[PDB]
């Protein structure tokens, strides 16, 4: 009843399941930036990088080598920036290798589309890391994970 | 022209994207060398006037990690660290410009079908102004000046900052 | 140069260590050569080899390295 | 693709053809064996290299030999 | 709401309410054991929630009856929720399959 | 020729079916007539019900198609199974029962490919075919 | 005891050898 | 083309229909995102910054003029950003006042609703124009021509206030003086008044070591 | 600028930059038509 063939195609290597083809799943996936409609590859990259560079600062800030120092947050931001640069390089090389120069009109599966996506991802990631750095440096609750209220 | 075409044949990957020995690479390196001569003059001024705080203080290894320790049991000075971070700022600007260039700006990596700029040759036309001829002339001059400054510093034994000061006539400090 | 004086007492150091992962305990533990920086102690015998050959100063070793670079070229 | 070859030793037993999971071997006419048939390998581009043909061969040294050569999607049996 | 590609699901919250009450009303059954105090499971959970809200930032210490009461109450609640959704969707008023 | 309107054996779905490589490179098909509604085993995994009449099935590999054909021929007694290969351009080609008769029995018209005129012992040595274009045959 | 000028001469010879190694690598790759 | 800068190409996005559009965008910021709603988002950002800046400038000046009854008794004689800092110093968990937190709460409700509005405008679903909140009780801009003239006036005064409030804040940080005082004293660095710390202390790091500290 | 700075200047280069650039260029070369 709940599990069925994918797209009514019994011989495709997939099954239609609640996790895979439910209404909530479809809405969530179709509203994520990687799939939302109307966004340019640049805007997709911007949103995704913003979201990712934010979470990156914390692990580095609170568990890095200079975590028990007075420069822990700056060190964390710096290490996030380095990782963001490495991942932007990965994105760029993947784009140049995978996508040939034929023009499919910026569909995120084109050379131009992926270039825009990686540029937006770099900008948004650096911006999000900086925003997280500002918020952590200025709010005590984030520097102590709530152990200021104790 | 012959060297440019031969390089285009030898290394199609770099030349097609504008990297390697190309007019675009010449222009970019001239830009960076001019900015670098300016940076050397500015650091000469700051060091001479003592504007760099705690210049001779050795960074603490306990605070700044093992990275604050230099090669031979030495410590990096606050002045070196400050200048390095000043360079880090422009390096991040560089990465952002390369990956996400301004719409109007020149791009570091050129497209596959881009048309290479005409090789100027011995000297571009002396088009005085904020022109692409003046830019190339001054970039070539700045690169040659960087090489000459380093060579003078090594030969005469003076520092690079000392040589820049001597050449400018000790106006900086 | 300080090994050619008391070769039976001084440990020969191969090269300096620069690892940004070392703690202060490790830097101290690897400063055994009386050189004031962490080092590796050579196990190849190049010290004894060169001393027997006739190398006495660091300039001799440097000139040898220059010549071998020229020969590689 | 793998290079599959047949030799004069064929006796026309056809077991090589029947053992092939793909359709690479087929029986053709011949006069060198009592059965009057010899194995042939027209669709060698579909060969995967399992050597089931080699296993199902009754002649002292095999009449059918598979020499594994360049690999392709079909040779590697990649459904993806 | 589609639970799958084309399968619809009611997702009635009254099922949740009924299952919650079905597990919680029996939970009122008091016990004089130290864990419950004198009270039942649901009442003990409410009391612990209030007591540890009074001391908000500090968590209930390991060994506090709060953790055991929480675990038991939620185990029973989730069991009753599963059974209630099964009853409402398979044995309910509009089910098709004879279960 | 292949008719793309033949129904399919009412399979319930699986994760062993074809993938993007089928849409990009090659997708094989098998068609066969069944006298009744039996239960057979998919080459990808699971059970399926074949229909009374013609049945068309899509797979990713010729070996899967031929394994299904062998199952039909041995387990059941269906031997009218035809195998095709489809490219993204719509270039459906015909492969099994290539000449209309199975390869296990000789048929007039075939040409011997890859046949050699000696025993394996008569092969040349790599030293003899080195720096030359000769073949070890 | 080894001066920076000496280390720099060594680096220059190393760079010349690197250039020649790139040349040989090209000629071998052909 | 750019009228503003007669020697530079107008950016493609600057058609000139937008009020206050004199072709000034040397960095082609309007063209940074290919999405249609990017320029509208930029216009709304300009309007919002101009409005906040206009209110901030008026507040600095009026705070110099007079202060509400009792605020002196509560926060002392602190002025400008130091007043914000003082209120926040008293707004702790064991604190009595919640001035800045109340302001943030209400303005944040307004701002989340405005965030939804600007999202809808950016996506093109809504016909709202940048900076249009439907606030026009006196109906000054009901006429479209009047609306256009008033939009240009609002953007111009908003830009001027954006510059002016930054000037005021930096003058206060340097000299411990509000706008009207700083205007009065010209050799201000002679009559500089004490000022509490900014609350962002690191930003004045280079003022003394690298920069001159005429005081 | 002394030779004692050369380890701190070079080890990060030789160990993070040279490998990164080599890996990127080799990736582009190996996956290229
Ligand atoms: C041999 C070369 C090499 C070098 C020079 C370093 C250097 C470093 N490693 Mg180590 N590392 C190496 C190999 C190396 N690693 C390998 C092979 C591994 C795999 C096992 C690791 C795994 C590893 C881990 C898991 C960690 C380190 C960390 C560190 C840092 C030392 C501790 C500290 O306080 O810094 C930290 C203080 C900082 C301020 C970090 C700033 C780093 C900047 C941003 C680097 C610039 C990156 C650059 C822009 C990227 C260019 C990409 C291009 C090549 C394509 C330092 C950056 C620690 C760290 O914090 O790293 C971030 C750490 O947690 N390394
Ligand atoms: C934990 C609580 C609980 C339990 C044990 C049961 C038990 C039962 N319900 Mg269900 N039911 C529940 C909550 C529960 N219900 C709730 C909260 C609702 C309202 C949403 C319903 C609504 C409902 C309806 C409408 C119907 C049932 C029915 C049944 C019976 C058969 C179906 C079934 O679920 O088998 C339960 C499993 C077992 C008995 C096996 C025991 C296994 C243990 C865990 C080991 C069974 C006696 C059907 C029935 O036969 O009615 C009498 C029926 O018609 N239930
Ligand atoms: C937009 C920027 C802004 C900001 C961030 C602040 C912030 C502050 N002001 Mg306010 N202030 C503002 C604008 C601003 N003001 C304006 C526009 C005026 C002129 C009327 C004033 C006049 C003013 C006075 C006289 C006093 C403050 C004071 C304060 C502090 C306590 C809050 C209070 O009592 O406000 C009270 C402010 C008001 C009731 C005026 C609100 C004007 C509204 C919002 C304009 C919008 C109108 C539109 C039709 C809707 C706080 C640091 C107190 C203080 O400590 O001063 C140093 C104080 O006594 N402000
Ligand atoms: C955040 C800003 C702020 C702060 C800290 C205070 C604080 C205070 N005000 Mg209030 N007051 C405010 C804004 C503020 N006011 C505004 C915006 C107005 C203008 C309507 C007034 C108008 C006002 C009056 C008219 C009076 C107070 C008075 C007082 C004091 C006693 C409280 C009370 O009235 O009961 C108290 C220190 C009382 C006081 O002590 O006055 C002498 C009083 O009579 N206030
Ligand atoms: C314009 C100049 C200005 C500057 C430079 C500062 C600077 C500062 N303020 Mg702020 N502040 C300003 C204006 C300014 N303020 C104004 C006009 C107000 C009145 C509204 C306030 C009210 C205010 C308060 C109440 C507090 C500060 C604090 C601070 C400090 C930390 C800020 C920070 O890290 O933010 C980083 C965080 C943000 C920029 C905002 C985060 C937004 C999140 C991510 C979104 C959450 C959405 C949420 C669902 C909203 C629902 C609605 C809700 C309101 C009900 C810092 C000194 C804090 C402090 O401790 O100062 C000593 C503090 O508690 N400020
Ligand atoms: C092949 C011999 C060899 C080896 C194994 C090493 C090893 C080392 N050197 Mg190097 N070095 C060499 C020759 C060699 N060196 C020579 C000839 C010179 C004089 C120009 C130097 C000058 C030098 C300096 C100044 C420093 C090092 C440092 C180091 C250490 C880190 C790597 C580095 O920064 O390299 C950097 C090396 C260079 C910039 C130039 C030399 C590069 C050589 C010639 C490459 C030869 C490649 C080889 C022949 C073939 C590669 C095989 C392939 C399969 C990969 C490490 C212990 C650093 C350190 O931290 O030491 C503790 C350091 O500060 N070396
Ligand atoms: C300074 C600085 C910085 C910097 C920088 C940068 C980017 C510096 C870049 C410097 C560069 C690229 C220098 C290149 C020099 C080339 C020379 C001298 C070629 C000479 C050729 C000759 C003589 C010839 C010739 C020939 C002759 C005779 C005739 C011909 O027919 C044949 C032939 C070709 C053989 C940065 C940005 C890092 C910041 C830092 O704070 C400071
Ligand atoms: C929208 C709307 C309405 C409304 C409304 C409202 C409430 C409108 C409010 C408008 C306001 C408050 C506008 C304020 C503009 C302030 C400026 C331009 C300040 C410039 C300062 C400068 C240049 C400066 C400076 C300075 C510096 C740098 C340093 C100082 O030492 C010196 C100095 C002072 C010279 C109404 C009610 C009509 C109803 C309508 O239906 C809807
Ligand atoms: C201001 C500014 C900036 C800028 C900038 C710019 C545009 C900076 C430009 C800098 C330039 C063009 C520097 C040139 C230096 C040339 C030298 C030292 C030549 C030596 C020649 C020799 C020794 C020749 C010798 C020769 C002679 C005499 C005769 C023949 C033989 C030989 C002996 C070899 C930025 C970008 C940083 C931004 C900033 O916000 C604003
Ligand atoms: C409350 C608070 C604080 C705060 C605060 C606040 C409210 C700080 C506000 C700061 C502001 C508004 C700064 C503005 C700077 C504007 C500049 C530099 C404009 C340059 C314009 C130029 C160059 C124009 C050029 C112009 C252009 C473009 C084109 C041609 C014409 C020309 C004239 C050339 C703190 C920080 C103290 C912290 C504290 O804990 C809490
Ligand atoms: C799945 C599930 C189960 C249980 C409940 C739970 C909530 C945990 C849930 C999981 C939730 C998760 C995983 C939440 C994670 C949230 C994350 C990673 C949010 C990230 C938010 C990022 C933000 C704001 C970034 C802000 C960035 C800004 C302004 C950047 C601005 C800038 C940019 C972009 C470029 C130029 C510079 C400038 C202007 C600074
Ligand atoms: C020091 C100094 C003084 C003043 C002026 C100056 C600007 C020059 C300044 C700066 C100098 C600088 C930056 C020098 C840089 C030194 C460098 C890059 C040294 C590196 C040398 C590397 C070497 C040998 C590598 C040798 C590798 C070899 C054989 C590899 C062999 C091969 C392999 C592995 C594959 C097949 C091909 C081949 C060639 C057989």
């Amino acid at each position: 009843q709940f599990v069925k063939p994918y797209n009514d195609d019994p011989f495709v290597g997939n099954l239609a399941t609640p996790v895979s083809t439910s209404s909530f799943t479809r809405s969530f996936l179709s509203n994520l930036p990687a799939y939302r409609s109307g966004l340019s590859p640049l805007l997709r990259g911007l949103e995704i990088g913003m979201t990712h560079g934010y979470f990156l600062v914390g692990p580095f800030y609170k568990l890095g080598p200079l975590r028990n120092s007075d420069v822990a947050l700056i060190s964390g931001l710096f290490s996030s920036i380095g990782l963001i640069i490495i991942l932007a390089a990965c994105l760029a090389i993947y784009g140049v290798v995978s996508f040939n120069e034929d023009d499919n009109t910026d569909s995120l599966q084109t050379s131009r589309g992926w270039k825009q996506f990686t540029s937006g991802w770099l900008v948004g990631s650096i911006g999000g890391a900086s925003f997280a750095y500002i918020l952590i440096s200025n709010i005590v609750f984030l520097q102590t994970s709530g152990l200021n209220l104790i | 022209t012959n060297a440019i075409e031969e390089f285009a044949e030898s290394a199609p990957e770099l030349a097609s994207r504008g990297l390697g020995v190309t007019t675009n690479a010449e222009r970019w390196n001239g830009r960076h060398a001019m900015f670098g001569i300016f940076a050397i003059v500015m650091t000469a001024y700051f060091k001479g006037h003592g504007l760099i705080p705690d210049a001779e203080k050795i960074l603490d290894v306990n605070q700044w990690g093992p990275l604050a320790s230099a090669g031979q049991g030495q410590g990096i000075t606050n002045e070196r660290a400050i200048i390095l971070i000043a360079h880090v700022h422009v390096l991040v600007v560089s990465v952002l410009a390369a990956f996400a260039p301004f719409q109007f700006q020149d791009t570091l990596v050129k497209e596959k079908g881009y048309t290479p700029e005409a090789p100027a040759g011995i000297i571009p036309p002396f088009k005085t102004g904020l022109t692409p001829e003046a830019e190339l002339i001054n970039g070539r001059l700045a690169m040659l000046g960087v090489i000459s400054i380093i060579m003078a510093s090594i030969f005469t034994g003076n520092s690079v900052i000392d040589v820049v000061n001597l050449g400018l006539g000790k106006i900086l400090f | 140069e300080q090994w050619v004086l008391n070769p039976l007492k001084v440990k020969p150091v191969a090269h300096a260590i620069w690892d940004p992962h070392f703690g202060q305990p490790a830097v101290k533990a690897f400063t055994k050569g009386g050189v004031f920086y962490p080092v590796n102690i050579a196990t190849s015998g190049v010290y004894h080899w060169w001393y027997t050959i006739g190398m006495r100063t660091n300039n001799d070793l440097y000139a040898g390295s220059l010549f071998l670079l020229f020969l590689s070229g | 693709s793998h290079a599959v070859k047949v030799y004069d030793t064929c006796i026309g037993c056809t077991q090589c053809v029947r053992a092939c999971p793909c359709d690479v071997l087929e029986m053709v006419s011949w006069d060198g064996c009592k059965a009057g048939q010899i194995a042939s390998a027209p669709r060698t581009e579909d060969c995967i290299g399992c050597k089931r043909c080699e296993t199902a061969c009754p002649t002292d040294f095999l009449s059918v030999r598979v020499y594994l050569g360049g690999e392709t999607t079909r040779s590697m049996g990649l459904a993806y | 709401f589609e639970i799958s590609d084309g399968v619809e699901f009611d997702l009635n919250p009254l099922v949740l309410a009924i299952s919650f009450l079905g597990w919680s009303l029996p939970g009122l059954l008091p016990s004089n054991i130290p864990l419950y105090g004198g009270k039942g499971l649901t009442t003990a959970l409410f009391a612990e929630i209030g007591e540890h809200l009074q001391t908000f930032p500090a968590p209930p210490p390991i060994g506090d009856p709060f953790w055991v009461i929480l675990f038991i109450w939620h185990s029973g609640l989730f069991a009753t929720m599963i059974f209630g959704t099964i009853g409402y969707n398979g044995y309910g008023p509009k089910s098709t399959t004879k279960y | 020729t292949l008719n793309l309107q033949i129904p399919s054996p009412t399979f319930e779905g699986s994760t062993g079916g074809w993938l993007r490589a089928a849409e990009v490179e090659e997708k094989y098909a098998i068609t066969w007539t069944s006298g009744k509604e039996q239960v057979f085993e998919m080459p990808t995994g699971g059970a399926a019900i074949m229909r009374k009449g013609e049945n068309l099935l899509y797979l990713a590999r010729k070996e899967q198609c031929l394994a299904l054909g062998t199952q039909l021929k041995t387990g059941f007694k269906i031997t009218d199974y035809k195998i095709y290969r489809i490219f993204p351009s719509g270039e459906v080609q015909y492969l099994h029962p290539k000449d209309g008769v199975f390869p296990e029995k000789v048929n007039a018209g075939r040409i011997g490919v890859g046949n050699v005129s000696h025993s394996i012992g008569k092969n040349l040595n790599p030293s003899q075919i080195k720096f030359t274009n000769k073949s070890f045959n | 005891m080894i001066s920076d000028t000496q280390i720099f001469v060594a680096l220059i010879l190393a760079l010349v050898s690197l250039v020649l190694a790139i040349r040989l690598g090209t000629a071998l790759y052909q | 083309k750019s009228a503003a800068i007669p020697f530079l190409e107008k950016p493609p996005m600057l058609d000139g229909s937008v009020p206050g559009d004199v072709g000034f965008d040397p960095l082609w910021v309007s063209s940074m995102l290919p999405d249609k709603g990017w320029y509208l988002f930029l216009q709304e950002a300009e309007i919002k910054h101009g409005r906040v800046a206009m209110l901030a400038a008026a507040g600095a000046i009026v705070q110099d003029i007079f202060t509400f009854p009792g605020v002196t008794d509560t926060i002392g004689n602190v002025k400008m950003t130091s007043a914000h800092d003082k209120f926040l110093s008293m707004e702790g968990a064991g604190g009595k006042v919640a001035t800045m937190h109340q302001l943030l709460l209400w303005l944040g409700l307004l701002e989340v609703v405005s965030a939804f509005a600007t999202i809808q405008m950016f996506g093109g679903t809504s016909s709202r124009m940048p900076g249009e909140f439907g606030f026009d009780p006196l109906g000054f801009g009901k006429s479209e021509a009047a609306m256009k003239t008033y939009r240009l006036k609002e953007v111009k005064n908003g830009r001027l206030a954006m510059i002016g409030i930054g000037g005021m804040v930096h003058h206060y940080l340097l000299t411990g003086k509000g706008p009207l005082q700083f205007l009065g004293g010209i050799p201000n660095y002679k009559s500089c008044i004490e000022h509490p710390a900014s609350g962002l202390p690191y930003l004045m790091k280079a003022v003394g070591p690298v920069l001159p500290k005429i005081c | 600028m002394t030779a004692a700075y050369l380890p701190s200047i070079l080890v990060p280069l030789i160990g993070l930059i040279f490998p990164g650039f080599v890996m990127g260029f080799a990736f582009i070369y190996i996956e290229q038509e």
